[PDB]
């Protein structure tokens, strides 16, 4: 969760298509942030296990 | 210099719109030996703006397609990278999906070309008959080849079942009277038959002083109504060795036909209800389909 | 083989062989394509026979 899915996002890092050139979608870097629970209305909360 | 002999081939080109050979521009250009004038043509093929060709004479370098333009919005490179097969095909047409596939492009741009080629007159699309399911663009200038689009028989990307069926209809009693008057002839047996016979160009100019359709039907056209005739079981058809006539069609060939009649009237199968039921295979003594309470039988001795 | 091939006849008459223009499309190669182009044995090979 700390080095290997950051390589992971690396090799993938940009995604394009063919068709309407100039177009992409690229990821600058990943995050996995502390464990929530969308119980709450569009708001995270800490929940233990 | 070499650009100074690249620019005299260029205007070359331009006074020849049909290609120059090597011994033309050698006798407008002497004083330069071949090899230069041979990297000249390397390096305009490799710069691309001539084309090469290869006729009985040898060598042909032509200007490549640039003045002729339908598409100046945005670039001309796509407007002739476009074209270029649009003119391969040329006759045979094709799709805008093939068009698409062999052009690499997303469909908005190839529509856009294709709508500004339109504009300007150069391509026309033409809806293909043999498989109506996208229009298929060919060059202006071209004439739609009969077997993509068009034809005697289909009117607006629809076969015209009547049509044929007319044109069988009076072709077979022209040839039923013919025979009549031949038979009732009896002059000879030889000559009774040559008289019974008609030569595609007789029933050709016979359908043709009827007029019941508006569409001119070519000689093939009417062979090929003869040749559905005989695959009906009602006519017959004889090669004759004959150099030349009035019909002229075939080299030292000539198709008459003759209205026969059929070899044995119809048989005793089809006369009984058994020979034409469509259930014939799950026939069985005791069951749901069974002779004693069969319908076919019932209605037909009732009738 | 081809001459043979062309030969099997003792005449041979002119051939109306005449090179219709298939000047194909210089389509836009992919650019996995052009990578693997690249990257082809023939294209290396040719690149060291330019010098
Ligand atoms: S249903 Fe009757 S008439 Fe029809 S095939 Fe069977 S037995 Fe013959």
């Amino acid at each position: 969760i700390n080095v290997e899915i950051k390589k992971i996002m690396k090799a993938n890092e940009k995604v394009t298509s063919d068709a309407d050139p100039m177009w992409y979608l690229k990821y600058l870097n990943i995050y996995v942030g502390l464990p929530d629970v969308e119980e709450s209305f569009n708001v995270t909360r800490p929940v233990s296990p | 210099d070499p650009v100074e002999i690249e620019n005299r081939i260029i205007e070359l080109c331009h006074q020849f719109p049909h290609g120059i050979t090597d011994q033309v521009i050698q006798n407008e250009m002497p004083h330069i030996e071949a090899q230069q004038r041979a990297v000249a043509i390397n390096r305009l093929l490799s710069m691309g703006q001539l084309d090469l060709l290869r006729s009985n004479t040898g060598l042909l370098y032509r200007i490549k397609d640039s003045q002729n333009a339908g598409k100046m919005k945005g670039s001309d490179n796509q407007e002739k990278l476009v074209y270029q097969i649009i003119e391969d095909a040329g006759n045979k047409g094709i799709w805008s999906r093939d068009i698409r596939y062999k052009s690499n492009l997303p469909l908005t741009e190839i529509n856009k070309i294709l709508k500004n080629l339109e504009s300007k007159k150069l391509i026309k699309a033409v809806k293909s008959v043999a498989a109506s399911k996208k229009k298929v663009y060919m060059l202006y200038n071209l004439q739609p080849d009969r077997s993509v689009t068009g034809g005697a028989w289909y009117s607006d990307q629809d076969f015209e079942s009547e049509f044929v069926e007319v044109l069988n209809q009076q072709c077979f009693k022209f040839l039923q009277s013919k025979a009549e008057t031949a038979r009732e002839s009896k002059q000879n047996p030889m000559i009774q038959r040559n008289s019974s016979f008609a030569s595609s160009h007789e029933v050709w100019k016979y359908i043709c002083e009827l007029g019941i359709s508006k569409v001119e039907l070519s000689m093939e056209d009417i062979e090929t109504i003869l040749n559905t005739l005989i695959y009906d079981g009602k006519v017959e058809m004889t090669i004759i060795a004959a150099k030349e006539g009035t019909v002229g069609s075939v080299d030292g060939h000539m198709k008459l036909y003759r209205a026969v009649n059929p070899i044995i009237p119809p048989t005793g199968l089809v006369r009984a209800p058994c020979g034409l039921c469509p259930v014939f295979d799950d026939c069985h003594e005791g069951g749901e389909i069974s002779p004693s309470n069969c319908i076919y039988m019932t209605e037909w001795l009732e009738f | 083989e081809a001459a043979n091939e062309a030969g099997d006849s003792s005449q041979d008459e002119a051939e109306d062989d005449v090179k219709q223009i298939t000047v194909r499309f210089s389509r836009p190669e992919s650019e996995q394509a052009r990578q693997r182009r690249v990257q082809s044995y023939e294209f290396l090979q040719k690149k060291h026979a330019e010098e």
